[PDB]
């Protein structure tokens, strides 16, 4: 492949790696807040079960 | 009877939710 | 159908209608169990509010 072509794909792939880290962290945090509220409600009902 | 089955499903939904809480404790690690 | 035959089934058909009334009572009992389930569902509903 042309080195200019290789440089362009390498640069893109780097940027894609970056967007991914941020997206994963945000998804994990939102999921965790929702999960904590869900778990408190799940606790009293779980004791009832 | 379908309504009673739906109530049973909501209870089992609660069990699923408890399993989900255990799973969240697990993506916590 | 023979009237004797009809009389015999109507004894049994009336019995089946009584069984249906008993089943309706059972469904009401099931609804009451569902209502107890709904009262535990009530703590979850308070968390949701």
């Amino acid at each position: 492949k042309g080195p200019k072509e290789l440089e362009s794909i390498n640069a893109s792939m780097k940027s894609d790696i970056e967007n991914v880290r941020q997206e994963v962290s945000s998804y994990k945090e939102k999921w965790l807040r929702d999960a904590e509220i869900f778990g408190k409600i799940t606790s009293i009902f779980k004791e009832e079960l | 009877w379908r309504k009673e089955w739906d109530d049973i499903e909501m209870l089992m939904f609660g069990d699923d939710a408890h399993s989900m809480k255990k799973m969240i404790q697990k993506i916590d690690s």
